[PDB]
């Protein structure tokens, strides 16, 4: 269980799960698939103005 | 919600309020001296012990 932060330190989204790594090829390097979560939400003005 | 914070870089002071520790250390040390002298004999001396008798007259 990890927490992600954007440049403010606020946690954003919640990550854990298995890692795939491609198995020359890179081997401390991996990714994740649906691997976070989101926690947070922004606000944002989109649908005001004209 | 506090500002954007960088990653990297030392942690520095960056508005009013941030604390910041200073190291003491002081060392000063001054002097000066001067002098002078002077100094001055003087001894004159004549004397005619046994005078001839031609020269008694002066």
């Amino acid at each position: 269980m990890t927490p992600l932060k954007g440049v403010d330190s606020q946690v954003y989204a919640l990550a854990q799960g298995n890692i795939l790594v491609g198995g020359v090829n890179q081997l401390n390097g991996g990714r994740i698939t649906n691997g976070a979560i989101i926690e947070r939400e922004l606000p944002t003005q989109f649908g005001a103005g004209n | 919600n506090y500002g954007y914070q960088p990653l990297f870089e030392d942690r520095r002071p960056r508005n009013i309020g941030d604390t910041l520790t200073i190291v003491l250390q002081e060392n000063v040390s001054a002097s000066k001296s001067s002098s002078a002298n002077a100094s001055r004999d003087g001894k004159t001396s004549f004397g005619f012990d046994t005078v001839p008798r031609y020269l008694q007259g002066l």
